[PDB]
């Protein structure tokens, strides 16, 4: 079956440098031309690099050049990208994907991966800040501020309560900080009787915090 | 450089509709290097059409596209609810690959009011320094909403930002965060912290306030 | 349907209602070979896609009476796009104010032209075809720079010169993208 794995993203400084890979497997990798593609944030889709069958042959857009430069190894069945004197503006999810014209019919990009992201910062590693939102139909919420980089897992009851469970994408700060909300709506009646834990997960910061809310 | 322009920005359709999808290009697109592409969020793209016929090989009989030349269409003759994805439309004939804008397929339901709720800020968040007051819309249709702060009945901007959620996978609904981010010392001296909200489903504005004790 | 004596042809042609107007018709050779042919309320040829037994097609679509239409021919990872007229068919290649012009005659004369917009005389880009090799010369500032042999297998492929335009080296590449062509002809 025809798939590809992305490896070699992280965070990292501006001006600094990684090797994306990519794995490819289920398909002839001599016979395809191979692309990179980003994605911003919220954003749309950009197309990065291209390199053809053999490798002798390599495009990229003007942004990126000089700067970048995308390899493959056929015998090892990877292809690669390494990105040199990253800016701010490079943080983006990077897409390894198959070129798919490599025959008669015309097609477009066959195969895409499930992406890298790429961050760009000067900010260090942040843990979370995890304050309770104390209250016919009640709500309780979790608020986690001033953490970086994402993502956050947020669960309630250690998964069990799922219904009515809203947790909001992050927001940056002016400070560079990620902060997001999880809610819960729950009738108004459940208060005192049900107790209510909040579960962050900061994977980056290997923090692990449970928060209990009362409406006090 | 060939740039492609999606419209409209999102399209509202209640499933079993059908939706037309127009990618317009700066010049002259060949037929034979034009494609769709469907993202699901928090997934990949996937190819959905290339050369503007072929269905790539795992695609439904309802995507269809066509046009030449400078306009090209892609339609869903019969929406169904995994297809309210965003969709792009790309060219792959000369570098650099560009790519549309995106076009966001909604879901159109009955318009629901939110419900508004207002949480002060934590004791324990007071000792840092820094208060957060949230005025969270619960479960509203459609997404455009207006939310102000009014501290001792003043409007505040500048220190409120505002998450959404995506449209709700059960009720295709939409939630709204607002949070007022300010010092503990600009906190203390202030004592009614309002905020008005604004809707098409709200008949009048709805204000949920609270007095620090 | 209609098999010839050597067993080597497969006319599958259809009548509309009585056998006078012709409305389509495929004859398959032995060689995996195709003709596929459509007609209009007269009875001309609206459109005539011919298979090459190496799976490359060479399609033509809305042929008017006159004797024009619309030309393409598909190649393993691109295609090429042009019109067809009474005299010859054309197909074009542009990048920048060069274009290059690829025909090929009602005899199967396959002829390959360029032509080049500037008027500066070091940048501007002329070549020369040759029948009898089937490559075309481009040539920069007087001295040659690459060849471009159009095989019979259906394929450009590219040699570059030296700095001196003496002779090629290193070894001919094949084109797998139009990208690739366009990037020959800057
Ligand atoms: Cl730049
Ligand atoms: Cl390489
Ligand atoms: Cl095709
Ligand atoms: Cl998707
Ligand atoms: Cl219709
Ligand atoms: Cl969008
Ligand atoms: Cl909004
Ligand atoms: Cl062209």
């Amino acid at each position: 079956e025809v798939q590809l794995v992305e490896s070699g993203g992280g965070l990292v400084q501006p001006g600094g440098s990684l090797r994306l890979s990519c794995a490819a497997s289920g398909f002839t990798f001599r016979n395809y031309w191979m692309d990179w593609v980003r994605q911003a944030p919220g954003k749309g889709l950009e197309w990065v690099a291209n390199i053809k069958q053999d490798g002798s042959v390599k495009y990229y857009v003007d942004s990126v050049e000089g700067r970048f430069t995308i390899s493959r190894d056929n015998a090892k069945n990877s292809l690669f990208l390494q990105m040199n004197s990253l800016r701010a503006e490079d943080t983006a999810v990077y897409y390894c994907a198959r070129d798919g014209y490599s025959g008669y019919d015309s097609v477009g990009f066959d195969i895409w991966g499930q992406g890298t992201m790429v961050t760009v910062s000067s900010a260090s590693t942040k843990g979370p800040s995890v304050f309770p939102l104390a209250p016919g139909t009640a709500a309780l919420g979790c608020l986690v501020k001033d953490y970086f980089p994402e993502p956050v897992t947020v669960s309630w009851n250690s998964g069990a309560l799922t219904s009515g469970v809203h947790t909001f994408p992050a927001v940056l700060q002016s400070s560079g900080l990620y902060s997001l909300s999880s809610v819960v709506t729950v009738p108004s009646s459940s208060l005192g009787t049900q107790t209510y834990i909040c579960n962050v997960n900061h994977k980056p910061s290997n923090t692990k915090v449970d928060k209990r809310v009362e409406p006090k | 450089e060939i740039v492609l322009t999606q419209s409209p920005g999102t399209l509202s359709l209640s499933p079993g509709e059908r939706a037309t999808l127009s990618c317009r290009a700066s010049q002259s697109v060949s037929s034979s290097y034009l494609a769709w592409y469907q993202q699901k969020p928090g997934q990949a793209p996937r190819l959905l059409i290339s050369d503007t016929s072929s269905r790539a090989t795992g695609i439904p009989d309802r995507f269809s596209g066509s046009g030449s030349g400078t306009d090209f269409t892609l339609t869903i003759s019969r929406l169904e609810p995994e297809d309210f994805a965003v969709y792009y439309c790309q060219q792959y004939g000369s570098s650099p690959y560009t790519f549309g804008q995106g076009t966001k397929l909604e879901i159109k339901r009955t318009v629901a009011a939110p419900s508004v709720f207002i949480f002060p800020p934590s004791d324990e968040q007071l000792k840092s320094g820094t208060a957060s007051v949230v005025c969270l819309l619960n479960n509203f249709y459609p997404r455009e909403a207006k939310v102000q702060w009014k501290v001792d009945n003043a409007l505040q901007s500048g220190n409120s930002q505002e998450s959404v959620t995506e449209q709700d996978s059960k009720d295709s609904t939409y939630s709204l965060s607002s949070t007022l981010t300010l010092s503990k010392a600009d906190y203390e001296k202030h004592k009614v912290y309002a905020c008005e909200v604004t809707h098409q489903g709200l008949s009048s504005p709805v204000t949920k306030s609270f007095n620090r004790g | 349907l209609t098999i010839s004596d050597d067993l080597g042809q497969t006319t599958l042609e259809v009548f509309k209602e009585d056998g006078k107007t012709l409305v389509s018709k495929k004859v398959t050779s032995k060689d995996k070979s195709s003709t596929e042919e459509k007609f209009n309320e007269k009875g001309e040829v609206s459109e005539k896609i011919i298979t090459r037994a190496d799976g490359t097609r060479l399609e033509y679509t809305g042929i008017k009476s006159d004797g024009s239409g619309k030309a393409k021919e598909v190649l393993k990872g691109y295609v090429l796009e042009g019109t067809l007229t009474a005299e010859k068919t054309t197909l074009v290649v542009k990048e920048g104010t060069v274009t290059l012009s690829k025909n090929i005659s009602k005899s199967g004369e396959v002829s390959v032209e360029l032509n080049d917009t500037d008027s500066s005389a070091a940048t501007k880009k002329t070549a020369a075809w040759n029948s009898g090799t089937s490559t075309l010369t481009i040539t920069v500032n007087s001295k040659k720079t690459k060849d471009l042999v159009f095989t019979k297998e259906n394929t450009i492929t590219v040699q570059q010169y030296d700095s001196n335009g003496t002779k090629l080296e290193g070894s001919a590449v094949e084109i797998t993208k139009l990208d690739e062509i366009k990037n020959a002809l800057k």
